């Protein structure tokens, strides 16, 4: 009976050369027993990526809140919202929620079209932000995250370079928790293309 | 024009015809005074015997607020009434909050921001009343006179109703008369006196005279109803100053 | 007792007019002409102070108001339909934006929200409609540089240069003369200073006029240093001896 | 209330439920249908809290109804889920929370293509070729893994369910009293009589 | 360890200057006598929050009463703390001494303990956490006492407290109430702790 | 009391009209006149501004043409103040219904909800109703290309050519006139512009006094883009169909 | 934890 | 004529129309008779019947077991006050095990009708009560008119002709007074009173209704061949 | 660990920079001071979302307030405002807050507690580091401190905590208030914690990772 | 003509209500005025008790809004508590909220926006009563801001209100074209109250007794009104000299 | 979890 650990799932998210990653399990689980291989828990509203760990039906209600406040955000504004902002959007719907809060653990990823920069950014359940140059960590295997993006990450790398350790960061995480994995997903996210790979890892 | 048909609106001139309308029904009521002495307030009123029929001494017009202060009000009885009920209601909340009994001047401007309430909206009726009130508090002797508009002021005598310029010309001889100040028990004979000479401008029905006090000295600084021997003596000498 | 006006005071005539939007633009007629011009790099808005009594200090009534950093607002019209709307401007700037996306609205969707307020005037039970014009200049990253007007209707226009209120007819020909795509900030001001000689007839200073700009960034005004994003805001009210300056020159 | 299958196969999906209402030391029906027709081309099973159950589906049935009338239009099976999820996602947060578990199974006329919804109490919803709510899973999902391929026909389907049931025969310590077993088709919604 | 004392001239005010956190000293040099009105003064002992949330809404109200009604009686200012504090019971934490000075009737006393009674006296103290003493050497206590002697009282009595308790310390602060005006007293720790 | 000054904004007149509603409309013919054009492979939304100033900002502008969402957008006659209170609230009913069912809102839905709220306005509250007229231009999977308009009186009804604001017994006569069934989006724009030349109140029909918009399946493969026309694709599409 | 002679 | 709209407006000589016709309902309304002695209230009723087919409108309620009044007017308005009066009766035994004194039942019927004719959208009380009742001060005679007033009496009229009864007990007030523990001839005197408000009609057995209330006398109602006695 | 220290002209604040999820450390340079107002900064303890949303919404009234006054915000205005506010939620909201300024008054210190209790001192320290940092405070504070000995006794005070607390960490961030001048915030003040070159690097050879399936994502309308 | 019973908008932009609303404020026919000196603020109105019965302490029209702030009232006493009561409820209330005293000015802007919600909104009538405030203020020093029933507010160098307030005005005008100065050049506040009393008689043409002048006098941290022998004492000093 | 000096 902890909401955060029912469902199970990890989100990490790292920064390269011109550049950012953001990648996740496909595992969602009842407890012990794997239900779906197939739950992505990146979604994106224009340019910016957001990834949700925690409970499911609350990753599921956020995806459809985020993308409602982001489409009329880009018919009021007449542009599509940046990582930045998109944070602080983030960070304000959840403290709404302060003393009944969504179970969730969200990543922010994108560049900012006017300025190239790369931005990742992470949150607590309640909405404080955790802005960082170098990686953002969420899910059940948190600690083993941190861990590997601590030793393998170091900065400006390509990201052909990027890819592989961001990939190998989380399926060596994954492969520590019994409620992570049964699949990846890895976007690679440039100034103007992103490229989505799923990765082999061991089904079980 | 049509200035006049709604409450809270104002004439050309700058006037609210609405509660000049409800004087009018206040001058068109029995005759009420009060009289500040040295110690206290004194209170009295005109009540007209319409028929043999009426119980005497048993239709009591002049009312207690707390247990210090004294109310009399002349025009619509109803009106006067309801603004004692709200006086009780604002004197209760503030001993409740504060503990001790609510000061005259205090009491005073309850009444008067509630009358004045009475004359912002077009939902409601100004009062047909002119409230005199008074009593002891711990800064001595308070009376005053308030209006329809909301509008209050101290006084050393007050009077309202059909005989008020009869009893104001007979309170401002008191007052020229008597500077270093009136006693209460003095002050319970000339109120008696005053009732009488202010019943010529209503001669048709005889009447029967009401008196109430609040005295540091003869009451104890609460408000009793003057009864028995001491309204017999005060009615005695009203009636030998007539002849 | 109760508000029992819970209908409309603002209703559609025979012709289909609006009477109460009608007068309420009669009474900005009546009001003090005050005008705005967009340069290349930056915006002026610009007007007379109608001074009460000369024992009154025109300095305390401030007729050019800060909405945000970056926003300021002048009015011709009911100076305290303006006092409210300023005040009402600001709090929704902050209610309805920045306490959600932890920056500053951009200059259209402000105005946008100020127009929402005065719209509801129009409509709403037992109110009049705001008896002002607003003319509200701004900066944000994304829009650049931009100047609306807005009216007692709710409704809202984008203006490169124009003026409201008592002298406006004359005020907007002298404008469309002047304008071009090419005017600095300075050239706008200038243009500012002679077209409102035009409208004002008593005496033309700095003590008398009042003119704030929407220009470059003062760190100075910012009231701290260590954070280099934040470079301080654009909106500047010019001081009395700063106007007089550019009188002399004139 | 304790045993829901589905099946997704080829060009139909399948619906499992069991039959037994059980109140204390006491089965009170054996013929319990755990089912409502949301719209002709769409099946809805629920398992959960007594009382509740019924009357979250029949609720649900109704919504969709009347969507049906007013739009004189059938909702897809991908949008009457997204509903029913946002429906169980508003109660886990209310007074008191409907424990209601529902499979949703539909063919969609648009996409002439089947479709299996499995959505919990919480408003986690999932689709896939076959799933189950409570204790069933953990039998049927590993049997299912093996022996399910995805081209397969209504006869094949049946045939794996049958495998499904016999195993929760077999090993389930509760006595369920059968199946009632329902496919969901492009010519609608037929119960299969003898099972 | 508070307490306020009637004397000839007024009354004073006093009281340590520590503040707890479990056995952590939060605060070594507080000011647990605050001014609710010129010469309306109260000690606080309890929750830190609560009176000061009190104190501050008493203030409140003593103003707005002197804005209308002129200065304020010491009576009046006792019964809207009793108020807050009876009425708001459940929620608080609170025991209060209430000193005031008054031309007409001089210095008076007034205590506001956990329960939200009020009671008149001739001098209070609480010690121990809001626990207020009786007796507390009657016989050291005379009425029309000296403004020196009152000082002298109050010194020995907080001092003797200080010495048993880990809860009181720090320095010995009093606000002596008369006529002539307010004055601020300040003892050390070298001072008292040599009686 | 207040009874006095109430205008009764929601009563029947004896020939049973609703005098607020009538004298609304009134308003409205006074309103710079938009049209739209339904095709077989889009729909065209044209409307021209009120008395344009030399100093407006045009291309920065927006008074008359506004996007409900990706798939829907409408044309403006009346009090634009108005216009946009209902726009956001239509705004706001698309995305709870996309929240919802995770599908776009069919056209009609939208139009029903937003045609609702106005007749709300006649029947109680004791308001004046909004002076507004839509022409509603989208595309769902269920009737593809549709054209509706609202008023009012909260009445919608839907179009293959409509116009509404000033000159609209003019502006449908044209249409009726030269509308045909089997039509190219390109020869709707054509035959949008030809109707405002000839039934617009100014001397001659300019880029700066007009705004556009098309929604065409002009994107690869099965998907809608709206294009709302900048001033500079006005001038060129005004010199291209030869009315400048 | 609070804070509180 | 411009200022009897509504309650909420004063004319220029300070009247107030809506109340002055809500006391006109009372002078249309069926004459009733209140008179008492020191030991006995009484309350005679004329009851009023639209046909010879149609029952005679009842004019007296009952408010509690030492306390009633008879109506005139608009019925429904006398059951609205009349329910109150039954409330604050009731109120007054069950919070303070105290019969609510008829002097306070008066206070509270004044102070409700009151609000009614300062309030816009409300209506003034269109009905006239005689109060009767035996408290801790003896017994008891109120008028009740829906401007506020209420007045204490030893007896009186209200009602068509109410003006005969009311000089008759006027004339018989020093005999009437002192009929103590004598209950007939009180209500001997009252029907008497009542007979000089007659024209062409006289008192038959269903059209007379009595009330009384006293010392040892609970608030009891006479109709139908109860009253044939003092025809 | 958050210190405030009162020098002759002014006030001055310091803060660590660590953020924890329970024994981890989420953010190793996360920023603690806050500004409510040009000339009045907070450092914050506690509950890390608390201590932002209390103090960025009474940042937002504080400037309303001071545009509708036409006046420099006040200190006290901010902790009168703040402790109403925390003392309506109990404790519930888990800021425990620094508050210092300059304004027009002069140079205030407070301290605020999450059940809304405030204190006034010459030197306050807050947070798990406050044993640490106080018992530097008390060792070092005399009266009539220069704003350079300020400077120097708050970032020790907050060594003190990042050294001995396991709580604390990192670098020291400074903002001082001075009377007459603008605040001036000394981001990473002292870094003294800088991560040592790693022995090995473990960028990988590309393709070591086993790649499933590759698709392009549209981002554009 | 409806559109005079209520605030609602003539053909020709004007609140008919609102004017009508600023006659009522001259219905007293007392003259008030205001300056400020050095240290100090000044405000004095004309007192007038017609009636022998009436007890004239309690007749004033100054009030002690809060301990820094003073307002003198021009219109009818009923109007005139209702903005007394509201504006000390006003000054209380900021004091609890913000931790320190309300300004002079700020009270003025939120009365002067109270009485702008009159004028807008129909129900409410405005106040037919124009409010002088006065304070020392710490932050801006001697401070008069006045309120009317449009909702307008400005500060003052010096101000008059009443029948006669042109002649006041034009009086203090010409004072202020010769000292060349913004305030009245006095030390102590006993001789800006002779200032003030000296240009009231000049601009009236009138005498005044003890009893017939009533004064407010802000300081630093207090606001207080001067008994009729501090008056006396006041003419006294005036008429020798 | 939530972030915590
Ligand atoms: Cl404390
Ligand atoms: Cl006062
Ligand atoms: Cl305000
Ligand atoms: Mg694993
Ligand atoms: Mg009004």
């Amino acid at each position: 009976s902890d909401p955060s650990s029912i469902n199970g799932g990890i989100v990490v998210a790292m920064t390269g050369k011109d550049c950012v990653a953001i990648a996740c399990d496909l595992r969602l689980g009842s407890q012990s027993l794997g239900v779906s291989n197939k739950f992505e828990k990146i979604f994106h509203y224009g340019h910016v990526f957001l990834g949700i760990t925690g409970l499911a039906t609350d990753v599921t209600t956020l995806n459809e809140m985020f993308r409602y406040k982001t489409n009329l955000y880009k018919l009021k504004e007449e542009r599509a919202i940046e990582p930045e902002t998109f944070t602080q959007l983030v960070s304000s719907s959840l403290y709404e929620r302060r003393f009944g809060p969504y179970f969730v653990g969200p990543v922010v990823a994108g560049i900012n079209s006017k300025s190239g920069k790369p931005f990742i950014a992470g949150f607590d359940l309640i909405g404080c932000i955790d802005e960082a140059k170098d990686f953002i960590v969420s899910g059940t295997a948190s600690d083993q995250l941190f861990g590997m993006c601590e030793s393998l990450y170091e900065p400006n790398l390509e990201p052909e370079d990027l890819f592989e350790t961001i990939s190998q960061a989380l399926l060596n995480a994954a492969d520590r928790d019994a409620l992570s994995g049964w699949g990846a997903v890895v976007y690679i996210i440039k100034k103007d293309e992103v490229v989505k790979r799923y990765l082999k890892m061991r089904q079980d | 024009t049509g200035y006049d048909l709604s409450n809270s609106v104002f004439s050309p001139d700058g006037r609210n015809f609405q509660v000049e309308y409800a004087v009018k029904a206040v001058e068109n009521g029995t005759t009420s005074i009060g009289i500040k002495c040295n110690d206290g307030v004194v209170f009295a009123v005109e009540k007209l015997i319409t028929s043999k029929l009426l119980v005497p001494q048993k239709n009591v017009k002049i009312q207690v607020v707390d247990r210090h202060i004294g109310c009399v009000y002349s025009g619509l009885i109803p009106d006067g009434r309801h603004l004692v009920n709200r006086g009780r209601e604002e004197a209760a909340s503030f001993k409740k909050l504060y503990k001790t009994p609510i000061p005259i001047p205090a009491f005073a401007d309850r009444l008067g921001q509630y009358v004045q309430a009475h004359t912002l909206y077009n939902s409601v009726r100004p009062f047909g009343v002119s409230t005199i009130f008074g009593g002891v508090d711990k800064n001595g002797a308070h009376l005053y006179m308030l209006e329809p508009s909301g509008s209050y002021w101290g006084y050393k005598g007050a009077a309202t109703g059909k005989g008020r310029q009869s009893a104001k010309a007979e309170l401002e001889k008191l007052v020229d008369h008597h500077p270093e100040g009136l006693s209460a028990r003095e002050a319970v004979k000339q109120a008696a006196k005053i009732i009488y000479l202010a019943h010529e401008d209503n001669k048709e029905k005889d009447f029967e005279l009401e008196i109430s006090w609040c005295s540091l000295s003869e009451t104890n600084g609460l408000h009793k109803f003057v009864k028995g021997d001491l309204l017999q003596e005060a009615i005695d000498f009203a009636q030998k100053e007539i002849n | 007792m109760t508000d029992r006006y819970s209908f409309s005071l603002t209703t559609f005539s025979p012709s289909g007019k609006l009477g109460q939007i009608d007068y309420a633009l009669t009474a900005v007629k009546q009001g003090v002409t005050s005008l705005g011009i967009k340069a290349t790099n930056g915006v002026v808005i610009a007007t007379e102070k109608k001074s009460s009594s000369p024992l009154a200090m025109s300095e305390t009534l401030s007729k050019v108001s800060l909405l945000t950093p970056d926003i300021g607002a002048v009015y011709s019209g009911m100076g305290p339909d303006y006092r409210v709307l300023v005040d009402k401007s600001r709090k929704v700037a902050h209610t309805s934006y920045k306490r959600i996306y932890g920056e500053y609205p951009p200059t259209k969707l402000l105005v946008s929200e100020v127009a929402k307020i005065m719209q509801e005037a129009t409509q709403s039970g037992g109110v009049r409609p705001f008896g002002v014009s607003l003319l509200i200049a701004g900066h944000d990253e994304f829009n650049g540089f931009s100047l609306y007007q807005v009216d007692p209707s709710g409704s809202y226009f984008p203006w490169k240069a124009t003026a409201i209120g008592k002298g406006s007819v004359a005020a907007k020909t002298f404008l469309e003369k002047r304008w071009n795509d090419e005017l600095e900030l300075e050239d706008a001001i200038h243009i500012a200073l002679l077209t409102l000689k035009e409208s004002v007839e008593g005496e033309f200073n700095g003590d008398t006029i009042e003119l704030a700009i929407i220009g470059d960034e003062n760190p100075d005004l910012l009231g701290y240093t260590g954070i280099p994003t934040d470079k301080g805001p654009r909106f500047r009210k010019l001081t009395s001896q700063e106007i007089n300056d550019r009188l002399e020159a004139l | 209330m304790d045993i829901i299958l589905g099946i997704r196969v080829q060009d139909s999906v399948i619906l499992a439920s069991s039959k037994a209402v059980t109140r204390g030391i006491s089965v009170l029906k054996d013929s319990d249908d755990k089912t409502r027709q949301l719209s002709p081309h769409t099946l809805m099973s629920f398992a959960g809290e007594a009382g509740d159950t019924v009357q979250f589906a029949e609720y649900i049935q109704a919504n969709i109804q009347l969507y049906s009338i007013r739009e004189d239009y059938e909702l897809s099976p991908q949008a009457v889920s997204s509903f029913v999820r946002q429906e169980l996602a508003k109660s886990i947060r209310s007074r008191r929370p409907y424990q209601v578990n529902v499979l949703i199974g539909g063919y969609d006329k648009k996409k002439n293509k089947p479709e299996l919804y499995q959505i919990d109490y919480l408003g986690t919803k999932v689709e896939l070729p076959y799933g189950a709510h409570g204790y069933s899973g953990f039998y049927t999902f590993s049997l299912l893994d093996h022996h399910y391929r995805p081209d397969m026909t209504t006869e094949e389907g049946l045939d794996l369910l049958k495998l499904c049931v016999q195993e929760l025969e077999k090993r389930m310590p509760m006595d369920f009293k059968g199946v009632i077993v329902k496919i969901v088709d492009k010519d609608g919604i037929r119960q299969v009589d003898d099972f | 360890s508070i307490m306020a004392v009637t004397f000839k001239d007024g009354v004073i005010l006093g009281a340590d200057s520590r503040t707890t956190t479990g056995a952590y000293i939060a605060n070594r040099v507080t000011d647990k006598l605050t001014r609710v009105h010129d010469k309306i003064w109260c000690c606080r002992s309890g929750s830190a929050a609560d009176t000061q949330a009190i104190a501050d809404i008493v203030q409140y109200h003593l103003e707005l009463y002197t804005s209308q009604y002129g200065t304020p009686s010491t009576e009046t200012a006792a019964s809207v703390f009793k108020e807050l504090c009876y009425e708001n019971k459940d929620n608080l934490t609170a025991g209060i001494i209430v000193a005031g000075y008054d031309d007409k009737n001089k210095g008076e006393v007034y205590t506001i303990p956990l329960g939200g009674s009020v009671h008149k006296l001739p001098y209070a103290i609480a010690v121990s956490g809001s626990t207020f003493i009786y007796g507390y050497c009657d016989k050291n206590f005379r009425e029309n006492m000296s403004k020196e002697e009152t000082v002298d009282f109050i010194k020995h009595s907080l001092s003797q407290a200080i010495k048993w308790d880990g809860s009181s310390g720090g320095v010995i602060r009093m606000v002596v109430l008369t006529a002539a005006g307010v004055e601020r007293l300040i003892f050390y720790p070298d001072e008292y702790e040599q009686l | 009391g207040s009874r006095r000054y109430d205008s009764r904004t929601t009563i029947f007149s004896p020939e049973g009209r609703l005098y607020q509603v009538e004298y609304a409309l009134e308003s409205i013919s006074h309103a710079g006149t938009a049209i739209g054009i339904m095709a077989s492979d889009g729909i065209v939304l044209a409307a021209e501004r009120k008395v344009t100033s030399t100093l407006l900002e045009q291309d920065t502008s927006t008074e008359k043409l506004y996007k409900l969402n990706d798939k829907i957008a409408v044309a403006v006659a009346g009090l634009t103040a108005d216009a946009e209170i209902l726009i956001n609230t239509a705004r706001i009913h698309a995305q709870n219904y996309l929240k919802t069912y995770n599908e776009d809102i069919p056209v009609e839905i939208l139009v029903r909800r937003l045609s609702d709220i106005k007749q709300g306005y006649t029947q109680h509250g004791g308001l004046r109703p909004f002076g507004v007229s839509f022409i509603y231009a989208g595309y769902d999977d269920r009737y593809g290309y549709q054209l509706y308009t609202s008023n009012p009186s909260g009445n919608y009804t839907g179009w293959k050519a409509i116009s509404v604001g000033a000159n609209t017994s003019a502006a449908q006569t044209l249409l009726q006139m030269d509308y045909k069934d089997d039509m190219k989006v390109d020869d709707a724009i054509e035959l949008a512009l030809k109707t405002l030349s000839k039934t617009t109140d100014s001397s001659a029909l300019t880029y700066d006094r007009l705004e556009f918009a098309t929604i065409r399946k002009g994107a690869n493969d099965g998907e809608v883009y709206q294009k709302i026309f900048k001033p500079q694709e006005i001038k060129d599409i005004l010199v291209k169909t030869g009315i400048t | 934890x609070f804070l509180f002679x | 004529n411009n200022y009897d709209g509504d309650t909420v407006t004063f004319s220029p000589t300070g009247r107030l129309f809506q109340v002055e016709y809500a006391l006109e309902a009372i002078k249309q309304g069926s004459v009733t008779v209140g008179l008492r002695s020191n030991t006995h209230a009484v309350l005679v009723a004329l009851k009023r019947n639209a046909d010879e087919l149609s029952s005679y409108q009842k004019k007296i309620i009952k408010c509690d077991e030492h306390m009633g009044l008879s109506l005139a007017g608009l019925a429904p308005d006398a059951r609205v006050l009349s329910n109150y009066l039954r409330q604050q009766c009731n109120y007054s035994s069950l919070v303070f095990n105290r019969k609510l004194a008829v002097e306070r039942a008066g206070h509270l019927l004044c102070d409700k009708a009151q609000k009614n004719t300062q309030s816009y959208g409300g209506r003034p009380y269109g009905v006239g009560l005689l109060i009767i009742g035996y408290d801790k001060s003896g017994a008891h005679l109120l008028e009740f008119q829906p401007s506020g007033n209420v007045t204490e009496l030893y007896g009186t009229a209200i009602g068509a002709r109410s003006q005969g009864a009311k000089t008759y007990l006027e004339r018989t007030l020093d005999t009437f007074i002192k009929i103590d523990g004598n209950p007939d001839e009180l209500i001997k005197a009252g029907v008497e009173a009542i007979s000089q408000s007659l024209r062409d009609e006289s008192l038959t057995v269903d059209n007379l209704s009595i009330a009384i209330v006293g010392k040892d006398t609970p608030f009891t109602i006479y109709d139908g061949e109860a009253v044939a006695k003092y025809i | 660990t958050i210190v405030g220290v009162k020098f002759n002209n002014g006030v001055v604040i310091a803060a660590d920079t660590r953020s924890t999820q329970g024994p981890i450390v989420a953010d190793k340079n996360c920023a603690k001071l806050h500004r409510i107002s040009p000339k009045i900064w907070c450092a914050g303890a506690g509950t890390a979302a608390d201590t932002e949303a209390v103090t960025q919404l009474i940042g937002s009234n504080i400037e309303l307030h001071s545009l509708y006054t036409s006046r420099e915000p006040r200190v006290v205005s901010a902790l009168q405002m703040l402790k109403q506010h925390l003392f309506k939620y109990q404790g519930h909201i888990g800021a425990y807050l620094i508050v210092a300024g300059v304004d027009p008054t002069g140079s205030h210190l407070f301290s605020i507690h999450a059940h809304g209790s405030t204190d006034v001192g010459y030197y306050l320290s807050l947070g798990s580091g406050s044993l640490a940092a106080m018992a530097v405070l008390e060792s070092h504070w005399k009266q009539d401190l220069t704003k350079e000995e300020a400077i120097k006794l708050a970032s020790d005070a907050i060594q003190a905590g990042i050294w001995n607390d396991l709580g604390s960490g990192s670098n020291v961030d400074v903002c001082v208030m001075e009377i007459g001048k603008d605040a001036e915030y000394l981001r990473n003040y002292l870094t003294p914690n800088v991560r040592e070159e790693k022995q090995k690097s473990y960028k990988f050879p590309r393709g070591t990772t086993a790649v499933l399936k590759e698709s392009i994502v549209n981002i554009c309308d | 003509g409806y559109d005079r019973h209520i605030t609602i908008f003539s053909p020709e932009g004007r609140l008919y209500q609102v004017e009508y609303a600023f006659k009522a404020t001259n219905q007293t026919n007392i003259n008030s005025l205001a300056v400020r000196g050095k240290d100090c603020t000044v405000v004095i109105s004309q007192k007038k008790v017609p009636d022998k019965l009436l007890d004239p302490t309690t007749v004033s029209y100054i009030f002690c809004i809060s301990r820094t702030i003073g307002m003198v009232v021009n219109g009818p006493i009923p109007d005139a508590r209702n903005a007394a009561l509201r504006a000390k409820a006003e000054a209380a209330e900021f004091r609890y909220k913000y931790g320190y005293d309300m300004p002079c000015d700020v009270l003025a802007k939120r009365m002067a926006n109270l009485s702008q919600i009159y004028t807008q909104r129909a129900y409410m009538r405005p106040l037919g009563v124009i409010l002088t405030f006065v304070s020392v203020d710490e932050e801006l020093g001697p401070s008069i801001y006045k309120t009317d029933p449009a909702g307008y507010y400005v500060g003052y160098k010096a101000t008059a209100t009443g029948p006669k307030q042109q002649e006041i005005t034009t009086n203090l005008e010409n004072h202020f074209k010769k000292s060349k100065i913004d305030h009245i050049n006095e030390e102590s506040w006993e001789k800006v109250v002779e200032f003030a009393i000296t240009h009231m008689i000049d601009a009236l043409g009138t005498e005044f007794s003890k009893n017939d002048l009533e004064v407010g006098v802000a300081t630093k941290d207090k606001f207080f009104t001067l008994s009729a022998e501090n008056i006396e004492e006041r003419l006294v000093a005036i008429a020798e000299q």
